[PDB]
């Protein structure tokens, strides 16, 4: 019984490594060898959003393009126009432990969760002002590492007890649940069609989850340690993950193979985030060394280095319309890179 | 029997169709080629048209 | 600027002023983080209440937030690093039982070493003491068969034993206490330290045990401030 | 007026009138605020710590006292060379009112500033149940603002600024007429004020440090090097704050109060006490050299962190 199923198991891994070998007839950095490399990229901060009194651990941009919220220790969920300074609302929180925050596409709704493992949905369009708890998610057993709005109706959160769940905020129930890793999943992004997402967890893996089925249609391997963030290329066909390891590995889908490596010697830490330009050509990264790493996406070399903050550096995030970059660190003070 | 679902998740994820590693980085070089033209990280665009100005 | 515009600042400023108060407010207590195992009796210390757990006591002028942490797995490396900034993290160890006392020597040992808590101090409740005394003083369960290096020790000539506590009492009592303080000493710098106590979850000293654990940290930490520079 | 009769002697140039002092003064003086303000300066690249402001109002004093010394040894310097002359640079009352209001403002700055410092020093310890770095920048500033303002008063009346032994320094006169001892008094007062509470604060913190040192430590849980650190800069600050400045403060209001007028009807000054009055802002002066050094460089980590 058992015996039998680790001999199928290990004849199926075995065939897939060979699979993905065959498979591997050329590298990338051979193929982007005849591309002229991008120069380097400096960025100077242009607005420095400051008013929190605590460590912030979250952002997340907005559909207008000028809009991002973020969470701190002090139990605030503000949200800032990034064109100017001045903020849009303040709203407090139950519990001061928040660790993921996350804007809707339509910009009416916003959800957070943290360590009270119950996530809060709040509805910024009030019919007679002010801002309360519009929807309460229950029924996870671990604390919320990250958060997605799939569209206005239905939102996917991601535990830390190794399962991510979709919910549909006008039934309140979990609509749907996600089972296989094993360890702490600690972060997921949406594909462009809003249909199949890519979960890294603290099992050093990453695995692809179709929204539809349900059911783990890719699981990737290689990196050494946790997967802190993971982001979904805008093509549609590649992602990308960084881990404890300072190291950052970009993937890809329909070939199914770890499609170049990024890492260091000077840089030793772990990377707190990760994000993509426009067009996916930039890589952004965020590190506890204080800094922000900008690596060429098809080159394998750090483009730039941007410089800010007293403390880690823990959230990133880039505007659909790319036009600016918002990094947060536990200095408690944002930051807009362009 | 957990060992039965994790076999059947093998098998699923070995059914997938791999293509090519050399088609795939060149579908990610063109689909990067194609928008480097609308990257203004990439490129800096003229401080007329960059809302974060002053 | 305009009529909008003015609007929006007035607001923004409003918010501003909202935040500093409650900044303002909320600055003035105190947080601590509480550790320990199940068998610590962590909810009995601090007789007072007034997935997290918080409770809220004030001594004569200062009031403290002890947050527990319910329903987390051994992966404590995760959450742990989101308590960088508490101002102690009471350690709550059972000294009674000898079999789990090796696990909570590991578990505290890995909490000192912790990147994230390498300027957190710590203080640490040697729970059940009446057992303790109880479970040596009976004869029974030798701590021989479980640390060897217990014997051909001997409690420090320089000491001060609690008035009445038997000699074997007193030398388990120094013994636990020397095996902590030792792992605590080891891989210590000196930016953050142990402080070391003998509970017995009939004892209504220890709020203010914590608030004195408390001042000398903060004093300690003013004093490095104005040294350093 | 701004000029009063006075001729140097011979065997004066060689003894007390040298050059040799302000020059070496100076000198020592800025090494030591430039080595000081290197150390802060590397600190701040460390990092703005939490509770930065005693950081803010050290970065204040070393700044203030290293633009006091370049500015005023510049001037000593060159008069002493024969550069400047009080007879023909500015005749008409122009130059050495700077240079009062500049010595005024400097010679008050330090003395404020440090009792600022003492009293969140003293804060920070006794009490320590009490607590951004705006606020100290602001009360740097006050402290600026009230020592120039002092300063200016001899411009709009009561005070008056005159050239004095050996001819090479421009200073508050010592005269009995109601606005020269108003001055006086008025500076002398504030001094003492500024070191009376430093001393009794950095004494009340010394003593609560005592306290807990010397409490017993039960199970010796700590090594007080650190207490004992503290203590013994207090101490320094204390004893090198008062036995340097304390002097200087006494002889300026005792000097203005006198039956016998100190200054003659005429104007002439005594000898003996500009000689006094000389000796006495040379060792007041030596509070700004060893400043720095008694709170930043008299520490066992920049000392060894200097080592290599
Ligand atoms: C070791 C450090 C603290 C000393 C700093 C102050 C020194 C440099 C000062 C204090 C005493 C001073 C000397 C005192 C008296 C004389 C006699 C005469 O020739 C004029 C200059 C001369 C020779 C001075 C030169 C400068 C001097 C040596
Ligand atoms: C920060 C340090 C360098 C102090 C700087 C203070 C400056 C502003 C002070 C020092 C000396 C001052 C001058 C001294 C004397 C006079 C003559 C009076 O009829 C008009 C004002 C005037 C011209 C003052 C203007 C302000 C002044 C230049
Ligand atoms: C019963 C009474 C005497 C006990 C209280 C006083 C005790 C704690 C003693 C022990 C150490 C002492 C201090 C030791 C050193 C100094 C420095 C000196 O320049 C002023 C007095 C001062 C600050 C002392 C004050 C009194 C003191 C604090
Ligand atoms: C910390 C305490 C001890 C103060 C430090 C010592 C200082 C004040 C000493 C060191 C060198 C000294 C000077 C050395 C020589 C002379 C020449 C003499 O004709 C008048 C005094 C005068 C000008 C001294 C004044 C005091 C002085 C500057
Ligand atoms: C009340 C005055 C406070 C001054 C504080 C300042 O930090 C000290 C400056 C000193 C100045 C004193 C002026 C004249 C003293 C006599 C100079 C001489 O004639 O040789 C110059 C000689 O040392 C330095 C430069």
């Amino acid at each position: 019984e058992l015996d039998q199923l680790r001999q199928e198991a290990e004849q199926l891994k075995n065939q897939i490594r060979d699979a993905r070998k065959a498979c591997a007839d050329a590298t990338l950095s051979q193929i982007t060898n005849n591309i002229d490399p991008v120069g380097r990229i400096q960025m100077r901060t242009r607005r420095t959003l400051r008013g929190h009194l605590a460590k912030i651990y979250a952002m997340h941009w907005g559909t207008d393009s000028r809009l991002l919220v973020s969470a701190s220790q002090d139990g605030k969920l503000i949200i800032w126009d990034s064109y100017t300074t001045n903020k849009v609302h303040a709203i407090p929180l139950r519990s001061s432990w928040v660790m993921t925050c996350a804007y809707a596409p339509s910009g009416n709704y916003v959800a957070c969760g943290g360590l009270d493992n119950i996530c809060s949905i709040y509805n910024l369009k009030t019919r007679e002002g002010n801002v309360r708890v519009s929807r309460e998610l229950a029924g996870h057993t671990g604390y919320l590492s990250c958060c997605r709005f799939l569209d206005d109706n239905q939102i996917v959160t991601s535990s830390g007890d190794t399962t991510c769940a979709l919910w549909d905020i006008e039934t309140g129930q979990q609509t749907t649940t996600f089972t296989g890793h094993t360890g702490d999943v600690m972060s997921l992004s949406l594909a462009p069609d809003t249909r199949l997402f890519v979960s890294g967890a603290c099992d050093a893996s990453a695995k692809l989850w179709d929204v539809r089925e349900g059911m783990c249609r890719q699981t990737f391997t290689g990196h050494e340690s946790d997967i802190n963030a993971i982001c979904f290329f805008p093509n549609g066909n590649a992602f990308a993950t960084g881990s404890d390891d300072a190291t950052c590995r970009l993937f890809d889908l329909r070939a199914d193979q770890e499609l170049m490596t990024y890492s260091h010697d000077n840089i030793i830490c772990g990377i707190t985030s990760v994000s993509f330009s426009k067009s996916g050509r930039l890589l952004l990264a965020g590190y506890d060394d204080f800094n922000c790493n900008v690596w060429d996406a098809l080159k394998a070399d750090r483009a730039g280095v941007l410089a800010g903050h007293d403390n880690r550096v823990s959230c990133l995030g880039v505007t659909d319309d790319g036009m600016a970059v918002a990094t947060g660190s536990w200095d408690s003070f944002l930051k807009i890179w362009n | 029997a957990q060992a039965r679902k994790l076999v059947e998740q093998l098998k699923m994820e070995a059914n997938i169709d791999r293509i090519k590693v050399s088609k795939a980085a060149a579908d990610l070089m063109a689909y990067c080629e194609a928008h480097a033209k609308e990257d203004p990280l990439l490129t800096p665009v003229p401080a007329s048209e960059n809302p974060f100005r002053e | 600027v305009s009529a909008e515009d003015k609007a929006a600042a007035e607001r923004s400023k409003m918010i501003d002023k909202n935040l500093r108060e409650d900044g303002e407010k909320a600055r003035r207590t105190l947080r601590l983080l509480l550790l320990g195992a199940d068998n610590s009796g962590k909810s009995t210390i601090v007789k007072q209440m007034r997935g997290i757990f918080e409770t809220k006591f004030q001594v004569d002028k200062v009031n403290f937030h002890m947050f527990d942490v319910g329903g987390q797995r051994d992966e404590r490396r995760k959450w742990i690093q989101c308590f960088n900034d508490v101002t102690a993290i009471i350690f709550v160890v059972d000294s009674s039982d000898y079999n789990r006392l090796q696990e909570a020597l590991n578990d505290f040992k890995s909490i000192w070493n912790n990147r994230w808590l390498r300027t957190i101090s710590v203080i640490l409740f040697l729970n059940k003491q009446d057992l303790l005394a109880e479970k040596v003083l009976a004869g029974k369960s030798k701590i021989e068969d479980y640390f060897p290096e217990f014997a051909r020790y001997t409690t420090p000539e320089d000491a001060t034993p609690e008035p009445g506590e038997d000699p074997r009492v007193t030398r388990a009592k120094y013994f636990i206490r020397k095996e902590f303080v030792d792992i605590s000493t080891a891989s210590g710098d000196g930016r953050h330290i142990c402080y070391p106590h003998f509970t017995c979850a009939v004892d209504t000293e220890n709020a203010r045990r914590i608030f004195n654990d408390c001042k000398d940290i903060i004093l300690q930490m003013n004093l490095r401030e104005y040294n350093l520079v | 007026p701004c000029f009063r009769p006075t001729n140097i002697t011979l065997e004066e140039r060689r003894l007390i009138a040298s050059p040799w002092f302000a020059a070496s003064f100076c000198v020592v003086g800025l090494a030591s605020n430039l080595l000081a303000l290197s150390v802060l300066a590397g600190a701040r690249q460390g990092g703005s710590h939490t509770r930065s402001s005693f950081l803010t109002f050290l970065c204040g004093l070393v700044l203030t006292d290293f633009l006091g010394l370049l500015v005023t040894g510049t001037i000593v310097v060159s008069q002493h060379a024969a550069l400047f002359e009080w007879h023909a640079v500015d005749p008409g009352c122009r130059l050495c009112r700077f240079m009062g209001v500049v010595m005024i403002f400097f010679g008050l700055s330090p003395l404020l500033l440090g009792a600022a410092m003492a009293s969140e020093r003293y804060l920070g310890i006794t009490r320590p149940f009490s607590r951004s770095q705006r606020r100290a920048w602001a009360t740097v500033g006050l402290v600026w603002a009230a020592a120039l303002a002092l300063g200016l008063l001899p411009l709009l009346g009561v005070g008056r600024y005159t050239v004095q032994y050996p001819g090479s320094w421009c200073f508050l006169t010592l005269g009995a007429e109601s606005g020269d001892v108003a001055f006086g008094l008025l500076f002398s007062m504030l001094g003492g004020l500024s070191v009376g509470l430093s001393f009794l604060l950095n004494t009340v913190s010394v003593a609560t440090l005592c306290h807990v040192y010397h409490g017993q430590e039960a199970a010796q849980q700590r090594p007080r090097d650190s207490e004992v650190e503290m203590m013994a800069q207090l101490l320094g600050i204390m004893v090198v704050a008062s036995v340097c400045w304390l002097p200087l403060l006494v002889f300026i209001a005792q000097t203005v109060l006198r039956n016998p007028p100190a200054m003659s009807p005429a104007g002439q000054l005594s000898r003996t006490t500009e000689k006094e009055l000389l000796i006495y802002l040379r060792v007041a002066t030596w509070n700004q050299i060893l400043d720095p050094w008694v709170y930043i460089l008299f520490r066992r980590a920049v000392l060894r962190r200097l080592q290599p």
